[PDB]
């Protein structure tokens, strides 16, 4: 009694399959039309996706020589019961239903108007993720830049501090070589150069200090995007999903071919 | 790190006139100095010294002579200026100081670091601050490379010296194509031998009448000839003379049939005159500069019980800590979890492991994962991929599964040692687009970023160093397995699979056919990628038969070894048949033209030192066109944290053995630094202003004298043969269209450029990514390859494309092209086209012309269906005054619209309106009835099947671009698009049907059988 057959699929493509087995435990199958016009059933084991043909001959089906079942069904229903070990290890445990995918209005103009809903909903949360992306791709950059500002400013601060060291060795024997000589004035001048180099580094001391504010407020900033779009992203893909349910109820119900 | 912005300074785009700059003198003091902009390094020094002694201490201070400035780059870099020719505005400063310095250390291995450096986009120190031994250990082991490749180049003299940097620009085959070798009169080629003579540099001319497959020996020797006791002088003369394309810096140095050259074959096909030019050896040899490579700093120094992976009788076993912390609203999900897997390239070894639900808030699990694997069944190239998942199930029985963040593992490292004890690896960012919960093809390594989630892991300890085993032990081992009838029909089975497309279904009972045939498969070599998918993995016993048979398996065509290359196949052993098929039978034509998709592949290597590695940059080094795409491929993707360290490291190795070219690519490289800040000035603190004043800015820094020095006498990054002369200042534009591109035209400097082309128009586009559209390119390049080849003059004109960074690029102005929207103005017609066409080639020329637009739109309409390539409209399409229609802005591929519109359809991008079929049937009121539009109709179904019976390389090429971040390229099931358009489970007949019954339901019927 197949095409009344819950794992039986039709025309499903590979790639619909392999959504339907993502992540399912090992067991789990669905049986559809070969990619030719032939049967091939689809198996998950190991985390793969096995494809094991259905062979026909006289009437005869199975996935090897000798066909002994007399339907597609009959060869299903055996190893539901039985393991797949002796063929070769699972036997077919989970059917993918194309009962239980749902999505229940009657009606053409009632399917037509829910997907209409459905659509708007879904451009709507598109460009707000994808306006969401673009704020999270250019906060990333500007944090990236932002430590690599900080990374350039804690150099300088260490070139200018070596000034002082360096000021500092050479004043020393100086200042006492001009207290003796009575040179006031030059004393004056040596410590007006020092003055001027920590008013730099004290300037440069408090650049640093507000990009650092800046780097911790975008730092939040980026955390707050990132639980934002961590919050959109699988309503997205469900929104999505029921978009493409209505559209696929909908090519079926109307005139095909 | 690399440089934030291209601005003179931090937060600073361009300098004032007039700058302060703080002058840290050596005495301690400091000094204020008022700074032109544009002022060299020299003269500062001179200014600086002089105002010194206005200063207490100046008597410490030695000679203006025995100082050089250091200051703080962009790149966080305390850099040393040797070059004190060198102006403000080009040193990259962070902030306007100079600290006066003695110059102490190695002064050569300085200048040459920071030349490579300033290539590279990084300062080369940050490489030999890397605490990693496999970092290390490639810097030091991949100098014999670079070692060979120089002695190589130097072996012969000035002959392969100027082999390297004027390689052939030859076909992979001799073998004129019969329509191509139809266009040569009676089998042979007419030559123009052009030379300037020495006293007044007057051109002459010398019309030859040669034989196509005349070595250019043969084509010199007949110029000498033109002018019986003659052969003597010729035999003497003919080997001081080399022959070069007039307009260019391409050169015949090699004895390969004249035909065989691309610029003589193209010349064949589109029924136009080569002009050469001829010159001495030694006018060209003198000009070039000996190479020379340096053993570097970190080679001179050294820089710092084992049991058998076999012999461990326990399953694998990994234990997941804790992790530091994940980005998500408490309210909006239930717990977080660990998901992990074991994984041989995308597919799994066992089933996925997952950690106990816990919540956000708190992420210790401190639990081992028991996985379906014996530990001396794993394979050598088996990761962890792992991710940090949420978890909500809020909506009905309904649970929304969600990645956080995600990594790899190398289950072995580079040494073959399996990972024992404690682990932190920092986490990556799912990338957009992605689904899936855990992702196998992206990189291997913990995230340089280590402001990210960090998560902890433990690995089993065995008392010792666990190795896999040697090749000698899995040999012994295979003889053990293999220890413990063909039929006329099973032959004809294997043929099938063999000759089907690399993504067809493989069921387990054509696995189980395979593996058991193994031995067999020997005769049908090309079966090779389908067989080692009938392996089973994650069982040492199949893993060392394998190994045995690739040992000795015999040698597959480039093309269908490139596909052992990609994310399907990680094995060592097939990676290293694959990278000895490459060495063998790979063209430099064909690598050249592969360049893309095998420097992409790089990224699935587990190990920085690895064969394809050592392949390319030999080869990169051997030729110079394939080493300036080398370098900006790898360049293009140095902002690209995931493969920055990686192609760092390769770039590094490639600019210390490349030698001279790095001094042109480091003009290259400066000229784009001031065309991404030229237009990065216009994108923000000019926008919001008048396209007028924007033009006035633009030529007022492009007058200034540091920016003319730098965007003049350069090579192209487009086509190094092609020289960029001087600036033609008053053709460049700022072009009107929201996105607001710069098209630059420069002034061929060759000696006659007036036979080639006099001017390079090059746009630079800033914002947008050019990848999708350099791939389009190429593989359109590709198509047309076999198209002539298989005798179909469809003459498309893929124009050059090449992505220089992060959205930012250069790509080919096409000359004397116009759109239809501007053709269809200067209140329409349907005729306005065909009008413009039939006005702009008068009389005798009009059928080439109809014939040149006719194969062009062929070409197009089958390339544009099988990629499945953005609508096509007015403002897209263009024709030249030549009848060449060229397509513009290929932005999107393969079905971008399925996300979007949930509508599964195989679209025709090209549409040809009525407009359109009019120029082909040459102004008649029926065009679907024409025999000139049946030419068209034939022209495309042979397209069409050329293509479809080279469906296997195109799938290969797309499917080692899965893990470039190309959008509409992130998994095999994007793929599956090119699979439709070329009908692949179809046969040749129904696929033909199926492109016939497209091309109607899209032009609303006319396409008769
Ligand atoms: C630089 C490329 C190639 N190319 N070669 C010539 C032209 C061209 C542009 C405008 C006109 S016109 O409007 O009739 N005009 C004469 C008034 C005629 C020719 C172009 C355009 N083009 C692009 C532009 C933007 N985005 C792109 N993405 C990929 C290619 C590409």
């Amino acid at each position: 009694s197949l095409q009344d057959a819950e794992w039986y699929w039709g025309d499903i493509s590979r790639e619909e399959v392999n959504e339907k087995l993502r992540d399912t435990a090992d067991g789990t199958f669905l049986v559809r039309d070969a990619s030719t016009k032939d049967y091939t059933l689809t198996l998950r084991k190991g985390g793969n996706n096995k494809l094991i043909k259905i062979f026909h001959r006289d009437g005869k089906y199975g996935f090897s020589d000798p066909l002994t079942f007399s339907s597609v069904v009959e060869l299903i229903n055996h190893y539901r019961n039985e393991s797949l070990a002796q063929y070769n290890d699972v036997k077919l445990l989970y059917p993918v239903s194309k009962y239980q995918q749902d999505v229940k209005e009657d009606n053409i103009e009632a399917v037509g108007k829910k997907l209409h809903e459905y659509n708007t909903q879904f451009q709507e949360k598109s460009r707000e993720y994808d306006r969401l992306y673009e704020e999270y791709t250019r906060t990333s950059q500007e944090i990236q830049m932002k430590r690599t500002a900080i990374e350039a400013f804690n150099e300088t601060i260490k070139i200018f501090e070596e000034q002082c060291q360096t000021q500092e060795r050479y004043s020393k024997e100086y200042i006492e070589k001009f207290k003796r000589e009575g040179n006031e004035k030059e004393i004056q001048r040596i410590m007006h150069n020092y003055d001027k180099l920590k008013s730099r580094i004290s300037e440069i001391i408090d650049s640093r200090r507000r990009l650092e504010e800046d780097l911790k407020k975008q730092a939040a900033e980026y955390r707050e995007i990132d639980k934002r779009m961590n919050s959109i992203k699988p309503d997205l893909i469900q929104l999505r999903k029921t978009r493409d349910q209505y559209l696929m109820w909908l090519t079926q119900k109307g005139v095909r071919q | 790190p690399p440089r934030p912005s291209s601005g003179e300074l931090w937060g600073i785009h361009l300098m004032p006139p007039r700058i302060l700059v703080e002058c840290l003198l050596p005495n301690g003091m400091i000094v204020t100095l008022e700074c032109l902009r544009e002022a060299t390094l020299i003269t500062i020094k001179h200014e600086l010294f002089k105002e010194a002694r206005k200063y207490p201490l100046h008597q410490l201070l030695q000679d203006e002579s025995s100082y050089i400035f250091v200051s703080v780059t962009q790149e966080a870099e305390r850099e040393e200026f040797f070059d004190e020719t060198r102006r403000l505005c080009d040193l990259r400063l962070f902030q306007p100081f100079l600290k006066v310095i003695e110059p102490v250390g190695n002064r050569e291995e300085k200048i040459l670091n920071r030349e490579i450096g300033f290539a590279i986009g990084m300062p080369v120190c940050e490489f030999d601050m890397v605490k990693d031994p496999e970092v290390q250990d490639f810097r030091r082991n991949i100098l014999n490379v670079c070692k060979e490749a120089v002695d190589l180049r130097d072996l012969n003299s000035p002959h392969s010296r100027a082999m390297y940097v004027y390689p052939p620009n030859v076909e992979s085959s001799p073998e004129l194509p019969k329509h191509i070798y139809n266009k040569l009169d009676k089998g042979q080629i007419i030559v123009v031998i052009w030379v300037i003579v020495s006293p007044n540099n007057d051109k002459q001319k010398y019309t030859l009448k040669i034989n196509h497959d005349c070595v250019p020996e043969q084509v010199i020797a007949e110029a000498i000839r033109k002018k019986e006791q003659l052969k003597l002088c010729v035999l003497e003369y003919q080997g001081k003379y080399i022959l070069k394309v007039c307009g260019c810096d391409e050169y015949f140095l090699e004895k390969y049939p004249l035909s065989q050259y691309k610029y003589i074959r193209s010349c064949i096909m589109l029924g136009r005159m080569p002009n050469l030019m001829l010159m001495a050896k030694e006018s060209l040899y003198s000009q070039l500069p000996m190479d020379c490579f340096t053993m570097p700093s970190y080679s001179r120094r050294i820089s710092t019980s084992t049991k058998s992976l076999w012999v461990i009788n326990s399953a694998l076993r990994i234990k997941i800590l804790c992790a530091t912390y994940v980005n998500v609203n408490i309210r909006d999900i239930d717990k977080i979890y660990v998901r992990t897997g074991i994984y041989h390239g995308g597919e799994p070894l066992c089933d996925n492991v997952n950690t106990q639900r816990v919540p956000c808030s708190n992420p210790r699990w401190n639990e081992w994962l028991n996985y379906d694997i014996y530990i001396p069944d794993l394979p050598r190239a088996a990761r962890l991929c792992l991710s940090i998942c949420s978890v909500k199930g809020r909506k009905g029985a309904k649970e929304e599964h969600c990645p956080l963040a995600w990594g790899n593992i190398n289950l072995f490292d580079y040494t073959d040692t399996l990972v024992s004890g404690k682990m932190a690896l920092n986490l990556w960012p799912v990338p957009h687009g992605l689904e899936d919960l855990l992702n196998p093809i992206g990189v291997t390594g913990s995230n340089p970023n280590k402001e990210t989630p960090c998560l902890e892991l433990e690995f089993d300890w065995f008392s010792s160093v666990v190795k896999f085993p040697d090749m000698s032990v899995i040999e012994e081992h295979a003889n053990w397995s293999v220890s413990r009838e063909l039929r006329e029909n099973d032959k004809e089975q294997l043929k099938a699979i063999s000759t089907r497309d690399p993504l067809s279904e493989i069921t387990e009972q054509e696995k189980d056919f395979l593996w058991s045939h193994r031995h067999y498969c020997v005769t049908i070599p090309e079966i090779l990628p389908k067989l080692l998918l009938s392996v089973k993995w994650n069982s040492r016993d199949e893993v060392a038969q394998m190994y045995c048979l690739v040992k000795d398996w015999p040698p597959i065509k480039p093309e269908q070894a490139m596909e052992l290359l990609d994310c399907n196949y990680p094995d060592p052993m097939v990676r290293g048949f694959a990278v000895r098929c490459l060495e063998k039978y790979l063209t430099d034509d064909k690598l050249s033209q592969y360049l893309i998709q095998l420097v992409q592949v790089l990224k699935y290597e587990q190990y920085l030192d690895n064969l394809l590695v050592r392949f390319l940059l030999k080869k990169a080094l051997t030729n110079q066109r394939i080493g300036h795409f080398f370098f900006w491929h790898l360049k293009s993707e140095m902002h690209n944290k995931t493969v920055s360290q990686r192609f760092g490291l390769l770039l590094e190795s490639y600019c210390r053995a490349c030698g001279m070219y790095l001094k042109h690519l480091n003009r290259q490289v400066e000229a784009m630094e001031k065309l991404i800040n030229l237009t990065d000035i216009l994108k923000q603190e000019k926008k919001d202003e008048t396209q007028k004043v924007q033009m006035k800015f633009l030529v007022e820094q492009m007058r200034r004298p540091d920016f003319m020095d730098a965007l003049q006498g350069f090579l192209s990054p487009l086509n190094p043969a092609h020289q960029l002369g001087n600036l033609r200042l008053e053709e460049c534009e700022i072009m009107s269209s929201a996105k607001r591109p710069l098209k630059l035209n420069w002034e061929n400097p060759d000696i006659m450029s007036e036979l080639l082309f006099q001017n390079n128009i090059i746009m630079f586009k800033n914002g947008d990514d050019l990848r999708q559209d350099m791939l389009t390119l190429q593989i359109i390049r590709i198509m047309e390859n076999i198209w002539q080849n298989q005798g179909l003059d469809l003459r498309m004109l893929p124009y050059g494309c090449l992505s220089i960074g992060d959205c930012v690029g250069l790509i080919e102005w096409v000359r004397n092209s116009h759109t239809i929207m501007q053709i269809q103005c200067k209140q329409f017609n349907s005729h306005t086209l065909h009008q413009w066409l039939k006005d702009k080639n008068k009389g005798e020329i009009y059928d080439a012309a109809i014939d040149l637009f006719t194969r062009s739109c062929a070409g197009y309409c089958v390339a544009t269906f099988i990629l499945g390539i953005g609508d096509r409209h007015n403002s897209n399409i263009m024709v030249k005054d030549d009848g060449q229609l060229v397509h513009i802005d290929f932005g999107h591929f393969l079905d971008h619209k399925k996300k979007k519109f949930g509508y599964k359809r195989e679209r025709v991008p090209f549409v040809l309106t009525q407009d359109f079929l009019i120029v082909i049937s040459k102004g008649a009121q029926e065009c679907t009835k024409t025999r000139e539009f049946e030419r068209f109709q034939e022209m495309c179904y042979k397209a069409y099947l050329a293509i479809r019976q080279h469906a296997n390389l195109f799938i290969n090429l797309f499917s080692m671009m899965l893990g470039s971040g190309m959008p509409e390229l992130q998994s095999f099931d994007d793929i599956a698009y090119i699979r439709k358009t070329l009908a692949l489970d179809k046969t040749e007949q129904e696929a033909l049907e199926y492109f016939m019954k497209q091309m109607n339901d899209a032009h609303h019927g006319g396409w008769t059988t």
